[PDB]
Parts: structure tokens; sequence; C-alpha cells
């Protein structure tokens, strides 16, 4: 699973609104709003993929 | 104790020439310093 | 502050014996970067140090 | 050993000055000299709450 220059085939969820329930799966790609400011579907301050 | 330096006090009127007076009086908590230093000795400060 | 330190002589101020409100910082939106390590930026306001 | 930054306002953003503040929090058995505000609710009476 590794290669020179780095393999990026594998992803992991870095941000979520709440912890997953047992054996739960979440494939959503909606930009996470960490702050009070809305993200309008684009990355920005407190708005990260 | 428990990570603090803790102080209690009370002041009372007396009329005596010498020695600690009789009777009961409970000291109230004064201040509760969150200070971590080690202490093993002390000395009194006096006004000339 | 009007003048910051040179990075070779980076200033340190101790913050203590006080009540914080990190939400005022995090919601300021004045900042280009706001990264927290080990502590979540949101839960930071619900915690003591 | 020290070199000065040349900050002209017309420089590219990678060469422009950035201010940084790093907040370092320590968690210990020592007393909590700093804590967050723990924002209160209104107070209500004569009801099971």
């Amino acid at each position: 699973d590794s290669k020179v220059g780095g393999n990026y085939n594998y992803l992991y969820r870095l941000f979520r609104k709440s912890n997953l329930k047992p054996f739960e799966r979440d494939i959503s790609t909606e930009i996470y709003q960490a702050g009070s400011t809305p993200c309008n579907g684009v990355e920005g301050f407190n708005c990260y993929f | 104790i428990d990570g603090y330096f803790k102080i209690y006090s009370k002041h009372t009127p007396i009329n005596l020439v010498r020695d600690l007076p009789q009777g009961f009086s409970a000291l109230e908590p004064l201040v509760d310093l969150p200070i971590g230093i080690n202490i093993t000795r002390f000395q009194t400060l006096l006004a000339l | 502050a009007t003048r910051f330190a040179s990075v070779y002589a980076w200033n340190r101020k101790r913050i203590s014996n006080c009540v914080a409100d990190y939400s005022v910082l995090y919601n300021s939106a004045s900042f280009s970067t706001f990264k927290c390590y080990g502590v979540s930026p949101t839960k930071l306001n619900d915690l003591c140090f | 050993p020290l070199q000065s930054y040349g900050f002209q306002p017309t420089n590219g953003v990678g060469y422009q000055p950035y201010r940084v503040v790093v907040l370092s929090f320590e968690l210990l058995h020592a007393p909590a000299t700093v804590c967050g505000p723990k924002k209160s609710t209104n107070l209500v009476k004569n009801k099971c709450v």
C-alpha cells in the first residue's frame, strides 16, 4: 500500500459532526462546518472537506 | 494541601495583659491560593 | 498588539488566574489559519487548563 | 546569524508578513488557573428540573 512519492489511494474521515454508532458507515462528502459561519458548499475558514 | 495554600482567620475583642484567653471561636476561611510551591519553614514579619 | 516579536526572539505571555472565551477567537474569522492539536477547537471553550 | 525580512506591501503573499499566535495549554494534576466560561442558562423555580 505504499510507493515512492507517497500513495494516496486510501482516505479517512478527519471531521464529523458526531461520533459514529457501532458498525456505522458514512460516505458523505459534504464540507464540514466547524464554526458559526456557513460554508455555502465551498472550503474556507472553519469550512473543511 | 491538595495543591493549594489555604488560610483561615478570625478577629476578636479582648481585655487582658498576658496569655491566650479562654473560650471557643471558629476561624472562617480567608483565601485559597492555587500555588504549587514546597513549604517547610516560615518566619514572622514585624513593624518597628 | 501594535508590534510583534521577531520570530528568533518569540515572545511568551503566561495566561493564568482568568476566565477565557475562546469562542470569541474562533468565531472572529479574522484568521487565515486556526489549527488545534490534541484539543478540538469547539470543545476548547468547555475545558479548564 | 540573523537575517532581516524585507516586507514590501507589493510582495507576493508567500513573501508577505504573517502574524502568528500559538496558544499552548497544559493539563496536569496542578490546579486549573484558567477555565472557559461555561455559559449559564436562565434560572427557574418550583418545577422539577
